[PDB]
């Protein structure tokens, strides 16, 4: 964006094997269960 | 991924880390209860209740300054396990923080690091905050790196230290603590970014028109540095830099690992209107000896390793033209054995201003980290003060009685003399 | 007023007062930049 | 049927490679998802050279991304064209490089060799007839200079008859972007000179002046610099993808570019590179393209060709053009400038003319110059490496992990032998 | 460190073009070629080896501050024409009587371009 | 480009700098809050700068050792224009001592002023030179302006350094120990200065009394007339003109010999509003007023000496033919004597833009204006009278314990007068015709 | 075909050449945006000599713009025809010349001479057959006099077989516009003697006398003084551009006007220039134009040809006129007063004509004359120079840039030899 450049950590490790850890994560701030009040 | 464990020891580390973790929660959206109203996973650990817990440990041998954290705004944020309190303070003694009272508390700290080392997929390095002058700031800090080195070894280990002020001093037994903590941590630390107290007093007097600063202004200014050092592990940048990068580009020798910290856009809300803050005009202010935050002019020394960390609306060409202008200046002199001198770090994220602070919302910022020869006179003056005290045996019964041989004072002084011989033998040419 | 371009056919405007020279040729961070002229002499 | 495997080592090669695949997908018509939405049918027959067909009508690039951390590949996929690479092609380690050629080549890069080469083989064994390999990295960092150079070594010991092409980013002459960069440059050159057939010397200072003096870009970024690199990499492989009246793939280009196996260091350039507001001041003809290729200040290597002699020059022209104009212009530059061209190779220019231009342009050409003035790059790093090896400057970060000083010693000899060979075939008659 | 030249692109990074109008340090134009391995001149921890010759200068630098600067500062414009021989001698003597200033990093680079009368 | 850096040192330099910088704002439309009520015009960059937000900050530095001269600027109508760091004050003044301005109190702020000039010079894409405003009589107006230039010669070398100096008037004076400062600041500036435009208060007093219809003029009237000169000097490179004159060309066309660099500045179309209604101001008529002795802004008769070089700067709707025909009549005039070794004598410069009045000032709306900067042999008797002041105080060693007692050797006085006593024969030698 | 590269340096050169590019665009129909908006096809056929084809029928000139300070270029670029020049052809410095030949030629001109000759090499080999060069400047300046002579030497060492021109503005006789004019003039002429094939000497005083006494012009600016210079430039280049009955290019003029390789300083003039209200009193015939050709007040050098003798004379005409009338008039002016012509050449005058006059005039001509009486221009500078040189008037601004005294003595000797060889044929 303009004021928001948060780089999400898309990749990672679980069970000691290479992977995409997220599979639903934001990008540079924007996009690439029940709802309670 | 890219996790980083931060360690604070001493009352200096706690009060600096209070303003540090105020900034880290504010630039990631973390509300001061842990809840968020994946960049956080380098400093914060997300719990299965939605409460993001800091990846840090608050070790201090004195309970008084810790109970401010347990009572104030960040009570629910910090983990009661992950915060370790002492019983009695080290009382400005290296001996008490290293041998008598530090030994009964260090056995619980490394267990805390070990549970914190299991939740990190890849650990970039450690991050230790202390001050030279204190007892648990110098004694207990030494017990860390002796035990962290045997536990981890090749893991990166960066550290932040409050250097003793060159003209004022909070205590008298301070040169005893500073010489004794550098003798044992000279070979147990990868790099030691250094910062002073009287220099920031000058920075907070000239650059911003807030006369009479307190410690909160100093921790806020230090907190901007530590965020700028680790900004590239969390936000996208033009050319990214790691935490592991800082040890092999700023430390030429295993004895010379004391670089200097410098923040250039140190400006108030009333003066950002008066001047533009372009990359060329702020990088020239990094090398300006009035903007440096350790009281030693680098014009009287030599540069052997420099690091630049830009964050904001910066242009790589304007970065290139700025450094080439500094390379043409006769004020800046380098050594014969370092023809490169510089590395760059650029982040797209502009710095996040804290409300209630003093620095204005700047479009771009730069943090300057350089190892210089001018710190040799700072070591020379500090050893003078040690030599005036150790000549006729003074305050030594407060060290030798508390489980510590008096001959340590010797081999610390023998070491430190060679460290000055290490600084003039690196400046001479062929 | 439609006169051919001859040395005796040059007439200036006396109502014009501002004579301001804009700098469309200058230097950025090492290069001789030649800007696109947006205004003439006097700010018009 | 004449496909090539793309390699991306280091964060410098990742942003260059991501911009390269964006340029190719724009040129071949591939959308950010992977399907085809191109207008002309001449964008389909030779997709195979770069992409692979996946069930669903989606084309997958034949590229592998290697780094010692996923830090820069978080930004690669968060970009516009990060959804086209397979997740299996992303290979990342655990801890960073530290601008250390040690950690990229001995300690940390060694655990990732078996994972990346397994990816390299499974692309190459799905190939009907593999043409070569193509790598982007930098000689200043740790992953690009250490892991990528090791990847060249392990690929070449398995596929010797195939060609190894790389586009290395050399360290800057004036302002260093890494304090410890002369070590990582010298250690990479010592194995680049032995295990590669084509290498391209790309320097950041030359891209900056190209962006200011010729492009007149007021505020350039690394997106523009990687685009100029990507236009060069697409130019050299155009005859693989598009038909032409005079075609030359990489091997036909490599055979008559290098006269000796150790002399394979080149200088890239782009011909029709013009500004925004001065498009109407310059005609777009054959004499204008050949001048801009042979103008000195359009090099991408920051080494002046007027300080040496051009052993061999390449000219991969793209666009419908008359061959007399191409041939007569190459003859003039060789004749008008005879002191900057060697006299024991009679012709010094290879000409290949394709038919399909880059989109948005009428005519284009790519310059590849094997000047003897690229020894200035090797002379400069050698002095720096001398200055840091004489007084042991950062050796303990390197010798403290397994390398011996003899490795740094034999890197000096071989690289200084390279300057001796360049000087020998510059003063010869 | 030595300010290298990019040969063809030294011109845009010339000192005055980089907006530094202060007698800036020169750039190197040519570099020679070595012919093999270098020699370790200094052991670990940075000490120069005993055998090798040593330079004779301040290890720290030659910065002359505003208080250690000599009084009666010489000029940089030191033309000697249209000047008597005694006056040209005094101008030459003034510049040459402070060798500390003429060897300093923030020193005075003079220009004695002129021949007095006879 | 064409940037210029102005240094105002002493009380005189600030008070002139107040009238200089108000006029530069009216020439560009920059409001006192530093906002132009409008990429359009860029003619401001020679004096002003930009911050992106439409703010113009002067390329000037204000240094003084007495705070209560700059503190008006910090709390005046231009308190938002100047950068606070560009306004520099000390604790104690120089107390009318060159020794305090050079050796003890002037050495205090010199590192901070040099630092500020560097930050100003780093913003300059093309730097024409340095302008320095002071008074020979002041403590810091003579001491600190002497120490600055020695440091500028070390740091900036052959960069053009021009001065606007308030000479001690030959009969009217303010201070008593003032002749001591004038000799000392002249001695150490000869080899460091490039050119020194000179003017004193008494000759402006007569011009303000006679030419303008103002009785009892103030220092504010003097500073505007000086401000009109510096504006007329620089506006060739500020505005479109027929003959462009730069700051570098002044040292070439007015300093023939290295140790004589003291021309005299005058501004001849200075007439009142009541008196402008009757007379016409043609190019030939206003350029003769540049050569009248009563209209000279330095109290010395040019008929007593011989002209060495002249620099005519025309400002307005001047026709170059009428400029040319006017100089030809002056050459035929016999009462003005030029030296034999300068048959040319004249450098002319023409700028198209008329002088714009300060609203409510003394100067009338002239359509054309001329500013003359002439180096004359007639300044030699000014040194001869200034020798009569210093020496008549030095034979009894009067007022030296304030100088010798603070950082300064007595032998300084025993070398600084002999060197400028050589100017007396330097001005004699250039005033003899060769046979 | 027969292209000319135009180069110009200095403030005086830039203002003259900007007006020169206005007269060329007016007669070739080039619009301020750089498009052909004319009437006839004999306006487009020989565009190549000055302009260059661009994309979409645009004509960019072949001018190279040189100065050490673009304050003059900023004035030119803000004018009505300032956008036709390519921005890449603007080469400029950062500091001023200072009216110093030493700065323009030796120290400050050295950092820009690499960039100028790159632009000159850009515009040299981009044309099939370069006819030659042309330089406009003033000898009294610092960068026109200094760098312009440096650019002349660098062109001559690479392109020595092509004619090069010099429209230098020589110092005025009675009033100087710069104090250090004799130093810059002596040092520039010494370069111009052995480095130029033709040189046209122009001063402001004769242009002032033409504007006052012959144009009846009340307010002459520099726009209409440079128009007189610009009309002469178009006259000599006319046969290069438009068809005529007797064509004569630059070198064909130079072959039979330069009798010895040293004598190439000419005198320009413009015959059809008339007064303010005197057009109705004027006959439109060749004899009245011919008597204004050789008339002394029409000269542009303020050196009276009655005091000397004509070595060679050139006469380029414009319009549809018969040539018996032109040839008879040139024969009568040689025969009526033969004391003003050298007796050793039977015909001192070359006749050249063209069929296309400039717009608004039915018949035009230009005068280019090599006379002996130009030697008094050099003596007047020399007597002014040696008056400043015996006392060492302004040498410390010249020798402070590294320049030695023997060059000044050398520059005096070359002018004094040029005076003596002019004096030989009189
Ligand atoms: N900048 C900054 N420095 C601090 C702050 N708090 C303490 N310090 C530094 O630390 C000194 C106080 O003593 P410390 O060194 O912290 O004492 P300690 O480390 O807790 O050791 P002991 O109390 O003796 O057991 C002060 O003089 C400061 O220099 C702070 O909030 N900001
Ligand atoms: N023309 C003119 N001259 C002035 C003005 N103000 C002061 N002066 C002259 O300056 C001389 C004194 O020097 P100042 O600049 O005022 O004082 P200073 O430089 O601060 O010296 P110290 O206070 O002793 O350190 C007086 O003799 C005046 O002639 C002014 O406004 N206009
Ligand atoms: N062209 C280009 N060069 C880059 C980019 N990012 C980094 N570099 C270059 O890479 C060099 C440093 O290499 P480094 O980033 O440490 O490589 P790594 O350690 O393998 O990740 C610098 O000199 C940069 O010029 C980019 O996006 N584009
Ligand atoms: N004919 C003519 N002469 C000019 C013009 N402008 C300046 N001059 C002459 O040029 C001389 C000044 O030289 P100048 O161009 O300022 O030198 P420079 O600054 O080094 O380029 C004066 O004698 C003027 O008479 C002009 O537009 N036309
Ligand atoms: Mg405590
Ligand atoms: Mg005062």
């Amino acid at each position: 964006g303009k004021e928001k450049f948060h780089k999400s950590q898309h990749w990672g490790f679980c069970n000691n094997v290479r992977m995409l850890v997220g599979e639903d994560k934001p990008g540079i701030g924007g996009e690439l269960y029940s709802v309670f009040p | 991924m890219r996790e980083c464990i931060s360690v604070h020891v001493g009352q200096a580390g706690v009060q600096i880390g209070n303003a540090c973790w105020e900034l880290y929660c504010l630039e990631h959206g973390i509300q001061p209860d842990g809840q968020m109203p994946d960049s956080f996973n380098t400093f914060f650990s997300e719990t299965g209740a939605g409460k993001h817990v800091p990846r840090a440990v608050f070790v201090d041998l004195e309970p008084t300054v810790i109970d401010e954290v347990r009572t104030g705004t960040y009570r629910q944020l910090f983990h009661p396990e992950q915060l370790i309190t002492g019983k009695e303070d080290a009382a400005n003694n290296y001996a008490r923080g290293h041998y008598t009272i530090g030994k009964e508390l260090i056995d619980l700290v490394l267990d805390r690091i070990r549970k914190l080392a299991d939740q990190c997929t890849g650990l970039q390095g450690f991050l230790i905050f202390h001050s030279f002058g204190g007892g648990t700031g110098s004694g207990f800090t030494s017990l860390l790196m002796e035990r962290l080195s045997v536990d981890y070894g090749k893991k990166s280990k960066l550290e932040f230290s409050i250097y003793p002020a060159p003209q004022v001093s909070t205590a008298v037994v301070e040169p005893y603590n500073s010489i004794l903590t550098t003798h044992t941590t000279l070979e147990h630390s990868d790099c030691a970014f250094m910062v002073d107290n009287e220099a920031i007093y000058d920075i907070c007097r000239r650059n911003l028109d807030i006369e009479r600063p307190t410690y909160t202004n100093l921790n806020r200014l230090i907190g901007q540095i530590v965020s700028s050092i680790t900004a590239s592990l969390r936000f996208d940048g033009a050319l990214n830099v790691d935490l592991t990068e800082f040890q092999t580009n700023l430390v030429p020798y295993p004895r010379i690992h004391f670089p200097l910290a410098t923040y250039a856009p140190v400006i108030s809300a009333e003066k950002a209107y008066h001047e533009q803050l372009s990359v060329a005009e702020i990088t020239n202010a990094c090398f300006e000896p009035a903007n440096q935050m350790v009281k030693c002019d680098p014009r009287h020394g030599k540069y052997m390793a420099c690091c630049l960390l830009y964050r904001g609306d910066v242009v790589p060409k304007d970065v290139n033209a700025a450094i080439a202008t500094i390379k043409t200046k006769r004020t800046i002199q380098f050594v014969d054995w370092c023809p490169t001198g510089f590395k760059v770090g650029i982040n797209y994220q502009p710095p996040t201003v804290v409300p209630g602070g003093d620095l204005a919302k700047v479009q771009r910022a730069v943090c300057m980290l350089s190892n210089t020869t001018a710190i040799a006179e700072a070591w020379a003056r500090l050893d003078h003060k040690f030599d005036l005290m150790y000549a006729k045996r003074a305050f030594v019964h407060w060290y030798v009685g508390e489980g510590m041989e008096e001959g340590e004072f010797s081999e610390a002084r023998e070491d430190m003399a060679a460290l000055e011989k290490d600084y003039e033998e690196v400046g001479m040419d062929s | 007023h439609g006169l051919p371009f001859l040395p005796g056919t040059s007439f200036k405007d006396l109502t014009k007062t501002a004579f301001h020279r804009s700098q469309t040729l200058g230097y950025r961070n090492g290069y001789a930049v030649v800007r696109r002229p947006t205004v003439g002499i006097g700010g018009d | 049927m004449r496909e090539i495997v793309h390699l991306q080592a280091g964060q410098c090669g990742n942003q260059i490679g991501a911009k390269f695949w964006e340029v190719i997908s724009d040129e071949h018509g591939i959308d950010p998802t992977g399907t085809y939405h191109g207008d002309s049918d001449l964008q389909l027959e030779r997709i195979n050279v770069y992409y692979n067909e996946a069930t669903g009508g989606k084309y997958v690039p034949r590229a592998v991304l290697v780094d010692l951390e996923p830090g820069t590949m978080d930004s690669v996929r968060s970009g516009p064209f990060g959804q086209i690479f397979r997740p299996d092609n992303f290979v990342f380690g655990q801890s960073g490089a530290g601008n250390n050629w040690a950690k990229g080549h001995y300690t940390e890069g060694a655990e990732l060799v078996d994972s990346v080469l397994d990816v390299v083989r499974k692309e190459a064994e799905s190939c009907d007839c593999l043409q070569g390999f193509q790598l982007t990295h930098s000689l200043g960092g740790g992953t690009g200079s250490g892991m990528g150079t090791l990847l060249i070594s392990k690929i070449r010991e398995e596929y010797p008859d195939r060609i190894m092409n790389t586009f290395s980013v050399v360290p800057s002459p004036k302002v260093s972007d890494t304090v410890v960069e002369p070590y990582n440059a010298t250690l990479s050159v010592h194995q680049l000179v032995e295990n590669t057939d084509e290498t391209y010397c790309i320097d950041n200072e030359a891209l900056y002046d190209i962006c200011f003096r010729t492009l007149k870009l007021t505020t350039p970024t690394y997106g523009d610099l990687n685009h100029l690199v990507s236009a060069t990499m697409s130019g050299v492989t155009t005859c693989l993808r598009f038909p032409g009246q005079l075609n030359a793939d990489l091997r036909k280009l490599a055979v008559n570019m290098v006269p000796f196996p150790r002399l394979h260091f080149f200088m890239p350039g782009f011909a029709p590179l013009t500004s925004r507001g001065s498009q109407q001041y310059r005609a777009l003809t054959v004499p204008e393209l050949t001048q801009q290729m042979f103008d000195a200040k359009n090099m991408m290597a920051a080494c002046d060709p007027r300080h040496g002699r051009y052993l061999t020059v390449a000219a991969v022209f793209r666009g419908r053009m008359s061959m007399k104009e191409v041939d007569e212009q190459m003859l003039n530059v060789q004749n008008k400038n005879s002191s900057y061209f060697v006299e024991w190779i009679p012709n010094n220019v290879k000409t290949a003319v394709c038919d399909i231009p880059p989109r948005g342009l009428k005519m284009s050409a790519t310059f590849i110059g094997n000047s003897t003035a690229i020894q200035e790059l090797f002379k400069r790093i050698s002095e720096q490496f001398t200055a840091m090896f004489r007084r042991k400057a950062f050796l303990h970060w390197y010798t403290g992990e397994g390398m011996d000083e003899m490795e740094f010693t034999e890197a000096e000899s071989n690289m200084n032998d390279l300057v001796s060979e360049y000087q020998q075939y510059q003063d010869a008659t | 460190a030595t300010n290298y030249s990019a040969n063809q692109y030294e011109k845009p990074f010339s000192p005055k073009y980089l907006q530094n109008w202060s007698l800036a340090k020169p750039t190197k134009e040519r570099i020679s070629s070595h012919e093999g391995y270098t020699q370790i001149i200094a052991n670990d921890r940075g000490h120069l080896l005993p055998s090798v010759p040593r330079s004779k200068a301040s290890p720290w630098g030659s910065f002359m501050g505003t208080w250690q600067m000599p009084l009666k500062v010489p000029p940089a414009r030191a033309t000697l024409t249209s000047r008597t021989a005694a006056g040209a001698a005094s101008l030459t003597r003034w510049i040459q009587k402070n060798p500390d200033l003429l060897k300093a990093s923030n020193g005075l680079r003079p220009e004695i371009f002129g021949k007095p009368h006879d």
